[PDB]
């Protein structure tokens, strides 16, 4: 859809742009939004790194499920083909003091501005999909673009990776400095006579060892509706994610720290850790946010069967998988 | 001064299990276990889910001398997460054709062999719709299985996860 | 006092530190504090980078004036003699939870144990008195220290810059690369001959345009327990002071934009944008962080009569300073 | 593209209010207002009143010709924030002992001249406790003075502030 933006501002070098009623723009420091509420225009902050790195991560997800909140602020509902633009409507605060403002849109319209938003705001100099030891800054003037880091063109996985018809493996790529210990050997296949490529087999921690993006589920086995969804995640999960299926978190190395806390409320419910080798049901009534001081192994094992908010909000699949 | 990178795996001999903080609510909600954990507690071969999602599974498998010959009618996959495993491939003559989950192929599978596969650690393969397929392995080791629940998946929530 | 510390970490590098019952720790990304509540060990995982400029702001500072809260869950408050140190006490929703802890201390033992962290803590390429852009990352293992910026030292003000045996000026300090376009002529003072040095002027402008940190108000002029304490502003606030007195702010160039809460929840009040020439109370029952794109200068006008907080915590005085 | 650093200070001829917007609670509490503005709308050196704690007080003065000299029992402070002002100082025979605020000198104040200082925009000079001192405006100019509250002092609240 076409995207409403600005002439590149005088002093900043950046555009700033509309979204129904929703004005962004960005300066040396901040992303700023703006939207209506009770006859005033509200508006809010968010450094620009970290704006960057959750506007990325929608995009990339386009726009995941349930609610991707970059800040407690500002966020997103992917109601699959209509996505929900929300400013504090999802904070008790401000909702009960009627600042909040939420507008919906055609997918392709939002989609099509936030790659727009990616392209100008993100400077040559800063990749939003890597973690910060691994990039520069996102802070200053205008300066270039990144086009390479923000259009990672991906070919979908149909199988598994390494098959003639599907997506590659990664070869070609180098081990990431944080997976520089990794074993990099791959299965012995032997082929009896008469089967050649007909048996498939590779070394997924070295394929993840590979990785150049953190915090991106990308799928290396399909098995109908399940997908292994395995990703290196560093830092930060660049936005805390309010549930609306039940997810499952499969550890493979190292460690990653979860915080739990009530969709709605916001209320606390856990904290957990979880170590290679964990196994880890995260509920469809939670919100949650990830730490992982060393690049590490996940596998996000999820179910792409086209009912599920059907299921759950017709109480044919619980808030949580198992009664026991 | 230390610049080395240790990228932390686990294994049947070693396992640490990670833990889970409650602040309000029940551990039970997050049916939270650990793989090796599981493996360490169970028969050869058995097919322990560790994960149930509408039907669709993750099973946790102790590697350990042979496995009966299995198949399915559809694609599954498995990880070696812990030692070394010899996958050997039987194409059937008869294919399952209709169903889901893996199923016994039986004492004697009719059909040419394809060939074989060695997983250690990390590695994946495929278990091609319509094949027979069975496990060998030396030492204990732990495969991780994605398929559809079926007769020989086991549950057993109340001992493996938190309480 | 005698600080607890750990030896280094035999990967990460750093020291650990216990202070009663609150344990300090820092990775490659984050400071790690825990405590107890509830029964159980509790935890809560801070950026290192957002960790060190706050706790480096609550030492120069001597613990400042009421709450300074790194974030919105660990923070100080100072009894003028005593130092409470807190994980959830100020905010609203981990209180209800019950998993909050408050310990006192003597000022004395919390003062040696932060600048050990602090000394511990920051690496030779990471200024927590700077601005993002004028250093560099905070993130990594143990390499170094930064004694010149942690441990920065200038003379107290008695009653004004410049004059014999006072606080100096900064004749002796380059002028900051946002402020180069900031006048640097000095005030013309014509003594009459038998009063040379009786008469006392300079360039505040100029004095403020020099400033080599970040958030840090400092005394320019002493009228009894008046003070005029102004300092140059960029990025963000790295703390959300909670006032337990009524303070002044008086913008002098460029914006600032701050964020007004409670004191005790930490509830969002009020947005509140500050233009060159504006003046502002911010009252003894909010708290509140600033955003300043371009480094600003600020006023900031404290009322430094002690026991003040005794009359507004008590109700005497109404938490604002003017009733019209 | 752009390079330039361009720091933004107000004068009377160009000056921006901020704004106060509420979530919940009274604007009111703030005492908002804007010194440019203030001394836009105010009489030659009326001292004015946008900053009141306990008994302490920064006044805003226009500068605009001479003003009567003042003196006070303990130190002063102003700063320039638009224009050029003029401050003359006197060492008074018989300097005020008690009380605060600042005072008027007189017409003729007795005492020895101490010279002058001639302050531009973001200068600062000591008002020194027990002199006198007047400031002299050829262009409109804006002085903020630290003090203490006393006779001069003129509070209009409701007329400089957000409502
Ligand atoms: N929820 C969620 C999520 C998204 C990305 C990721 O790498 C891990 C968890
Ligand atoms: N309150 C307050 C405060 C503390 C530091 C600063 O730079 C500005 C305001």
């Amino acid at each position: 859809d076409d995207v409403q933006a600005s002439p590149p501002h005088a002093v900043t070098g950046y555009r700033s742009f509309q979204l129904g009623a929703f004005e962004l723009s960005r300066d040396e420091y901040f992303a700023r939004i703006t939207w209506p509420a009770k006859g005033e225009t509200r508006s809010h902050l968010i450094p620009a790194d970290i704006f960057l790195r959750a506007m990325m991560r929608d995009v990339a997800w386009g726009f995941f499920y349930g609610w991707v909140n970059f800040d407690h602020v500002i966020g997103t509902r992917n109601y699959y083909g209509k996505v929900d633009l929300y400013a504090g409507t999802f904070n008790g605060t401000l909702k009960a003091a009627g600042v909040n403002y939420t507008e919906n849109f055609e997918t392709p319209l939002i989609m099509a501005t936030f790659k727009a938003i990616l392209r100008d705001w993100t400077n040559a100099t800063f990749d939003p999909f890597a973690a910060p030891e691994e990039t520069g800054s996102a802070f200053g003037r205008k300066n270039g673009e990144n086009l390479e880091c923000i259009e990672r063109f991906r070919i979908a996985t149909k199988r598994m990776p390494g098959l003639q018809d599907d997506s590659p493996l990664r070869n070609d790529l180098p081990v990431n400095r944080q997976f520089a210990d990794v074993s990099q050997d791959e299965p012995e296949v032997h082929a009896a006579e008469g089967f050649e490529g007909e048996l498939h087999a590779f070394s997924l921690f070295k394929y993840l060892s590979r990785s150049d993006v953190t915090w991106n589920p990308s799928v290396t086995s399909v098995c109908k509706a399940s997908l292994f969804c395995p990703t290196t995640e560093e830092f930060i999960l660049p936005v805390f994610h309010g549930n609306d299926r039940v997810e499952w978190f499969i550890q493979m190395s190292d460690e990653i720290v979860w915080d739990v806390g009530d969709k709605d409320d916001g209320n606390p419910r856990a904290r957990i850790t979880m170590r290679a080798g964990d196994v880890c049901a995260m509920p469809a009534d939670i919100r949650h946010q990830g730490y992982s001081t060393k690049r590490s192994m996940l596998m996000v094992w999820e179910n792409a069967t086209p009912n599920l908010p059907h299921l759950y909000e017709s109480g044919e699949l619980k808030p949580y998988p198992i009664e026991f | 001064s230390n610049v080395a990178v240790n990228t932390v795996f686990a294994s049947l001999d070693n396992f640490r299990k990670g833990t889970v903080e409650i602040i309000s609510g029940e551990a039970r909600h997050y049916a939270f276990s650990n793989i090796f954990e599981v493996a360490q507690n169970s028969k050869p071969y058995e097919k322990v889910v560790v994960g149930l999602n509408l039907g669709y599974v993750v099973e946790t498998l102790r590697a350990e001398g042979q496995s009966p010959w299995f198949t399915a009618a559809h694609d599954e996959f498995a990880i070696v997460m812990d030692g070394e495993v010899r996958v050997e491939f039987l194409k059937l003559d008869a294919p399952s054709k209709h169903g889901e989950g893996t199923h016994l192929a039986g004492e004697l599978p009719v059909g040419k062999p394809m060939g074989y596969v060695l997983l250690k650690r990390g590695h994946q393969c495929l278990l091609p719709a319509g094949s027979a397929y069975r496990f060998e392995a030396s030492r204990p080791g732990v495969i991780l299985q994605q398929t559809i629940k079926g007769p020989l998946s086991v549950e057993k929530w109340a001992e493996i996860c938190l309480k």
